RNA sequence: GGUAAAACAGCCUGUGGGUUGAUCCCACCCACAGGGCCCAUUGGGCGCUAGCACUCUGGUAUGAAACACGUACCUUUGUGCGCCUGUUUUACC
């Protein structure tokens, strides 16, 4: 039966400055063969922690691990900037080895409302068949929004998709983007194209929208 | 540093395919070293695959690619091996090939992982994206800031790259991560804001390139001639 | 009374009954009833700070080394040897 590692939290945001703890809980005794590994977007993972609690050769001393019993914790006494990241425990005491599922350490900030615009499709695009509508969601905090497209005043629903930025390293912002895809026959169909925009940092929701075919 | 892990092999296959990925050492001999491979599918999580033990030779499989995936490794190449057969989308991942480290100086832990390499299995065939504006306009404005942008539309395998006046405009610019579309095609938008009095006068141009179909694309996004 | 040798019983604790001696009376047996500790558990084992050998089960440390190989160990299973107590014998004093 293969041993899992169950990592928790999924999330964490801090300051600078705090301390964090991290836990990774074994479901069998996996003695101290737990490493903890540091990852940022698009990079390899780096080894921070060997043994369950040996600091890797080169890693600073802010970070520590501790064993109890098969529950492991890693440690960074004071987060600096570069240590905002996601962070992945590994028992190598029996085969097939188990990452746990990682846990993403985000920097806190105070709330920002996110800039809204929508982009009607191109007319270069409409020659083609299909209409993109996109809505920008730009430079908010926290992470949490939702974002709704009504045609019409029609809520639409399974025809958006969205993504999200990593978080900026200069004023630790989102930004998002969904795209309303229809085909250009429906997009004719109908007048009024708008986004409607819930943030914690709106008092009420916002709505950005355009006319079919204005300037 | 010296010591590096440099994986090849990976790109585009169809589903029921196979493919063999390589681990190039070099600064250090991999007859003294376990080696493994772990993979992470495109925002997910890190997955053990598989390992090849020193002197013995002995391998261990991850239960989800048991029966269909062998490791291996060449002494006099200094190269470790992942023969990947019957591949089905969920193995879509970058493939990682890792040095499990020295037993007295770091224990168990991996200490050396290679830059990873991108493995996409899906029955679509590559193709280049088709670049959309999104124009900016004056009615669509946050105070004295316009945003403008390009639409990177229906294109396959991922990677691509997008740079605004050739690398010249960096500040405000948001690339998205792509996302699959139901067709099987990806697609990606990048913005950027600019000042809005700047409109008339300065010109936007997004670099779009797509290496897996040798796609460059230059899109100028300009406000609609009405405005 | 003691000495020596080959045996027999002993996880722990009851409750009956038998054995075989007149009664008695322990030892053995039998049945029953429980209560622990361990193991590789449709079941099996446990007299032992008196342990040893080999063998297995599962482990540790180490050699650039999780397995395999070498080295130094631990543990478990089984077997043999040793040991303690109790009882019955045989040789001898």
């Amino acid at each position: 039966s293969d041993i899992q590692m169950t990592q928790s939290p999924s999330s964490l945001s801090a300051s600078v400055g705090d301390r964090v703890t991290i836990t990774c809980r074994a479901s069998q005794s996996v003695s101290s063969a737990v490493a903890w590994y540091q990852q940022k977007p698009g990079k390899a993972p780096k080894l921070l922690i060997y043994s369950a609690s040996s600091l890797y050769s080169g890693v600073p001393s802010r970070f520590s691990g501790s064993r109890s019993g098969t529950d492991f914790t890693l440690t960074i006494s004071s987060l600096q900037p570069e240590d905002f990241a996601t962070y992945y425990c590994q028992q190598s005491y029996s085969f097939p080895s188990t990452f746990g599922q990682g846990t993403k350490v985000e920097i806190k900030r105070t709330v920002a409302a996110p800039s809204v615009f929508i982009f009607p499709p191109s007319d270069e695009q409409l020659k083609s068949g299909t209409a993109s509508v996109v809505c920008l969601l730009n430079n908010f905090y926290p992470r949490e929004a939702k974002v709704q497209w009504k045609v019409d005043n029609a809520l639409q629903s399974g025809n958006s998709q969205e993504s999200v930025t990593e978080q900026d390293s200069k004023d630790s912002t989102y930004s998002l983007s969904s795209t309303l895809t229809l085909s250009k026959a429906d997009y004719e169909k109908h007048k009024v194209y708008a986004c409607e925009v819930t943030h914690q940092g709106l008092s009420s929701p916002v709505t950005k929208s355009f006319n079919r075919g204005e300037c | 540093s010296e010591v590096q892990l440099v994986e090849s092999g990976g790109g585009l296959v169809q589903p029921g395919g196979s493919l063999r990925l390589s681990c190039a050492a070099s600064g250090f001999y991999i007859s003294y070293s376990s080696i493994h491979w772990v993979r992470q599918a495109p925002g997910k999580g890190l997955e053990w695959v598989a390992s090849i033990s020193p002197y013995s030779g002995s391998t261990y499989y991850a239960d989800s690619v048991k029966g269909r995936f062998t490791i291996s490794a060449d002494t006099s190449k200094n190269t470790a091996y992942l023969q990947m057969n019957s591949l089905r989308a969920e193995d879509t991942a970058v493939y990682y090939c890792a040095r499990q480290g020295y037993r007295r100086r770091s224990g168990r832990g991996f200490d050396y992982w290679g830059q990873g390499t991108l493995v996409t299995v899906s029955s679509a065939s590559t193709k280049g994206p088709s670049v959309f504006p999104l124009a900016p306009s004056s009615k669509s404005t946050s105070g004295g800031t316009a945003a403008l942008g390009c639409l990177v539309k229906d294109y396959f395998p991922e990677p691509v790259t997008v740079s605004w006046n050739s690398g010249a405009l960096t500040s405000g610019v948001h690339t998205f991560p792509a996302v699959l579309q139901s067709s099987g095609l990806y697609s990606l938008s990048s913005v950027v804001t600019v000042p809005s009095s700047s409109l008339g006068t300065q010109t936007y141009i997004c670099n779009v390139n797509h290496k897996p179909s040798n796609t460059k694309v230059d899109k100028k996004v300009e406000p609609k001639s009405c405005d």
